[PDB]
RNA sequence: GGCACCACCAGGAGUGGAGCCUGCGGCUUAAUUUGACUCAACACGGGGAAACUCACCAGGUCCAGACACAAUAAGGAUUGACAGAUUGAGAGCUCUUUCUUGAUUUUGUGGGUGGUGGUGCAUGGCCGUUCUUAGUUGGUGGAGUGAUUUGUCUGCUUAAUUGCGAUAACGAACGAGACCUUAACCUACUAAAUAGUGCUGCUAGCAUUUGCUGGUAUAGUCACUUCUUAGAGGGACUAUCGAUUUCAAGUCGAUGGAAGUUUGAGGCAAUAACAGGUCUGUGAUGCCCUUAGACGUUCUGGGCCGCACGCGCGCUACACUGACGGAGCCAGCGAGUAUAAGCCUUGGCCGAGAGGUCUGGGAAAUCUUGUGAAACUCCGUCGUGCUGGGGAUAGAGCAUUGUAAUUGUUGCUCUUCAACGAGGAAUUCCUAGUAAGCGCAAGUCAUCAGCUUGCGUUGAUUACGUCCCUGCCCUUUGUACACACCG
């Protein structure tokens, strides 16, 4: 399965509460932004965080999300 | 003589492994931590880290002089080809080797285990260790043997970071009734690491909001 | 016995110090107008030893698989022999060993 | 340490052992004829 | 142990002047490469010296590490009938380095 | 309730039936050393033992019994010894024999020391197992006088206590996941005479059209990094679009992609525990036993292989989807020496073979080596026959290793050509470059691989589901158990 863990789920939604105006619906732009916003120890976790943030951004435009 | 590349790097490692155990047996009473072999042109620098650099360098440095001679005569080295330096460990509390040797010297003095065990739990943390766990196994007056763990603080267990931020030291303690086995696991704080990663892999540090400025409609500031 | 074609062979277990010495020599071979060839990445050799976990012979048959990677690099320089050897002492490193062959 | 005592007096006695050693150890750091000739002089 | 007096001598003027001796653990070795006598003689001769508190003995990886006590220098001072000038070589106060 | 090819469903290959290899029990023995007995003992102790290994058996030496004493002792305490006898022995082991050395040392006392001797049910460490299942814990708050409890859960979802969500809980930690190694991509960087290529010198063969195949090339003092190597990076995050869903976590389809099963595969791996296995790995160990006619150690020979039998891991096979005979001819993981005590060995020359000999290369991306491997493929012979399937058993002979091959180490040659004609009750492993074949290398190793650990060649059938069997986990429940049903 592809269930994301808590280390990626909670860290991504902190970004939305903190940098929503600068975020977007594009993964490639979001991936570069989070490399200057967060100190990520490994490249794989950086893409994972941005990939779930993009899903949340895509979901916020369709209505209110729980936790943000 | 002529030694292959594969067999030369292994020989250097085997030489290190055998040399390291030699210091553990000889300088056990001085809290031996580790040895660093710094090869250089025309010299073989060896740096030993111990809690007490007086027992090695005693009575006009007689022991260290008589100790480097034991290595020239066993590895067929030129008398000038090796140089040994004794260096004090900066943070004695963060070295599990020093902490395990210190615990053994107390247990062999008849001191109670609880008083001895908590003496390294607080000494390790006082030096700034992120976490520490001590396991002591063996027999004490009772015929049956037991093991007791004394944890404190935060400890990591699985994956690569244990190879980066944790050093370990096991020694056997010779008691009148048997052998006591002690394990001293010390996890150093990753923020103070100066060579490897400076944080845990899943530590995410989000920057702060730089926003909440006031925007004015549309001027131009010239220079 | 002046300007020659001189080989320096670099072997070590760890690549960070190997590339620092390699780059430092390349750096010193750049500001010094010395023509150079390298570094050449030789195929790394994985020395593997597979033992049994059990000191005794009881339990499930479980094995350790230890490894010892050896990385070897050779760099060719066109400089007099005095110049190349002093470059080695500038870029001397405990981990990497150096052999010089004409 | 199987009693409720001697572990009371193991921590407070144990911790004062370390507290005495961190300060002592942090003070220890802050203030930082031959023979072969006798075998050849037979001339 | 039955050592000839002369062979025992060479064992004693190696443990003085370079007051440390290293011997590999093989009893049948013809020559210990540093004391021209049997290797077994070196082990047993120095087992007596460490038996009488004149040398410390350390064993690691099938090797003997013999070091001469300060009390043992005095023993060779008299028994060897040597000049009273002491300090073999590892005691010559060459002084360490900082 | 839930999960799982160490469970099943659909299937594949089988094993169990035969011969043989090897391990275990048994029997035997002079000894056939020994540990382990469900999973988690039985190709396991890296245990493929001619000597050693070795612990067993039949015999023979040495102290390598330090040290304080006491005795003895220069008018010599003791050690070595030719020759003959003795002995398996050119062991002065011992016996006749007188020579030599000289306070090192001989006897008694204590004290040692050494033990593959005993105790793994006295221990450390290590390892296996519960279990790699998904479980574990505390702060504040709520409940309870308390031990405790909630948090840690009805439901959905996941490989997962992992997430959504419900919620007297809120917010967290270990474990999981992250992490590390490896395999798959980069005509985008960095270079490479120990990698490769195009051109170019020089050069060969075949048709002459200027073409097609080569050799040579460490001075052509060329050009390039795609193939090869490896360092710094980039690249996949379930991305976009359809369905279902509490419109949530997610799941299933497409498109793009090198990669969309955690991308494939592993390494590490929590809180406790077992009388699990090892004192036969340790100059790791407590205690017991032994310590000179040794249970130490060494030497010789035998044994660990011994054979009416039961059992387990395997290899050949029972044929034609095949055997031979020629021919075609493709990998990857790796290893390799010196005054040694002898490494990998091409190339040449002998030999039917096995093998021998002379040189050379390589301490290695250079040489062995493109390891020209085997299955495999083509063309033939064979023609359903215990046959040219199968190659036990045995006779005679030829080489290699080793001091030593007898109880054949192994290899080769001729001959002998056995059971076996697809295997009862039962039972194992497995879902994609996987299973199955098929070989090759590394470990043990002077010699011996039917064994393991890996690597690659050829390469599928059938699910992608369930709790029916079996095992484990959770919840509820009962308990006179808590040394916890071995109660
Ligand atoms: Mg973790
Ligand atoms: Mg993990
Ligand atoms: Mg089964
Ligand atoms: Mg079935
Ligand atoms: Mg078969
Ligand atoms: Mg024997
Ligand atoms: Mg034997
Ligand atoms: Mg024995
Ligand atoms: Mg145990
Ligand atoms: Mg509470
Ligand atoms: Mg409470
Ligand atoms: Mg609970
Ligand atoms: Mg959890
Ligand atoms: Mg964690
Ligand atoms: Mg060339
Ligand atoms: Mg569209
Ligand atoms: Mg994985
Ligand atoms: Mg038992
Ligand atoms: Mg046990
Ligand atoms: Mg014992
Ligand atoms: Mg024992
Ligand atoms: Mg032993
Ligand atoms: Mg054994
Ligand atoms: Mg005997
Ligand atoms: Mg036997
Ligand atoms: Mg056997
Ligand atoms: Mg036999
Ligand atoms: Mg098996
Ligand atoms: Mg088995
Ligand atoms: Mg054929
Ligand atoms: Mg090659
Ligand atoms: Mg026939
Ligand atoms: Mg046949
Ligand atoms: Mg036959
Ligand atoms: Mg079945
Ligand atoms: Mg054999
Ligand atoms: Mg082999
Ligand atoms: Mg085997
Ligand atoms: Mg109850």
């Amino acid at each position: 399965g592809r269930v994301r863990t808590k280390t990626v789920k909670r860290a991504s939604k902190v970004l939305i509460e903190r940098f929503y105006p600068k975020l977007t619906l594009d993964f490639e732009t979001n991936k570069r932004l989070t490399s200057e916003i967060a100190v990520i120890q490994s490249k794989r976790l950086r893409n994972k965080i941005a990939g779930y943030t993009t899903h949340l951004m895509k979901r916020i435009q369709k209505g209110p999300v729980r936790g943000i | 003589a002529i030694l292959s590349k594969k067999k030369k790097l292994v020989a250097d490692g085997v030489f290190y492994a055998e040399l390291n155990e030699f210091f553990t047996r000889e300088l056990a009473e001085q809290g031996y931590a580790g040895v660093e072999v710094r090869k250089t042109p025309s010299k073989l620098e060896v740096i030993v880290k111990a809690s007490n650099t007086q027992g090695v360098l005693g009575e006009q440095g007689r022991r260290i002089h008589e100790l480097t001679s034991l290595i020239v005569k066993r590895f067929k080295l030129s008398p000038e080809g090796i140089a040994i330096y004794a260096e004090r460990v900066e943070e004695r509390g963060l070295s599990a080797a020093v902490q395990a040797e210190a615990l053994k010297a107390k247990l062999l003095s008849g001191l109670p285990i609880r008083r001895a065990a908590y003496g390294v739990l607080r000494f390790a943390m006082g030096a700034g260790a992120k976490g520490v766990e001590v396991v002591i196994s063996g027999k004490l007056r009772a015929a049956r043997a037991k093991s007791q763990k004394y944890a404190d603080g935060f400890m990591i267990h699985s994956g690569q970071p244990t190879r980066d931020f944790i050093d370990i030291a096991i020694r056997h303690v010779l008691m009148r009734q048997g052998v006591l086995g002690i394990k001293v696991k010390i996890m150093k704080d990753p923020a103070a690491n100066r060579f490897g990663p400076r944080a845990l892999p899943d530590a995410v540090k989000i920057a702060e909001a730089k926003d909440e400025d006031e925007v004015i409609p549309a001027p131009t500031v010239k220079s | 016995q002046q300007i020659h074609k001189i080989r320096i062979t670099l072997t070590s277990t760890k690549v960070k110090q190997l590339e620092n010495v390699s780059a430092n020599i390349i750096r010193n071979a750049a500001q010094y107008n010395i023509v150079k060839k390298g570094p050449v990445r030789m195929p790394t050799k994985v020395l593997k030893i597979t033992t049994r976990k059990t000191p005794n012979g009881e339990g499930s048959k479980t094995w350790d698989a230890y490894e010892m990677r050896i990385h070897k690099r050779v760099i060719d320089l066109q400089a007099p022999a005095s110049t190349v050897k002093r470059i080695t002492q500038i870029t001397i490193e405990p981990g990497v060993d150096v052999e010089v062959t004409i | 340490g199987q009693s409720d005592k001697r572990e009371l007096e193991g921590e407070v006695e144990g911790t004062e052992d370390a507290e005495a050693e961190l300060e002592a150890e942090a003070e220890e750091n802050d203030e930082s004829y031959l023979a072969e000739l006798e075998l050849s002089k037979q001339e | 142990m039955l050592i000839p007096k002369e062979d025992r001598k060479k064992i004693h003027q190696y443990l003085f002047q370079e007051g440390v001796v290293v011997a590999k653990k093989d009893f049948n070795q013809p020559k210990h490469d540093e004391i021209d006598t049997r290797n077994l003689f070196v082990i047993k001769a120095l087992q007596s010296l460490t038996s009488k508190g004149y040398v410390k003995t350390q064993f690691s990886w099938q090797y003997y590490y013999y070091t001469l006590t300060d009390e043992g220098v005095e023993f060779l001072r008299t028994e060897l009938n040597i000049p009273e000038g002491i300090l073999p070589l590892t005691r010559l106060k060459n002084a360490p380095a900082e």
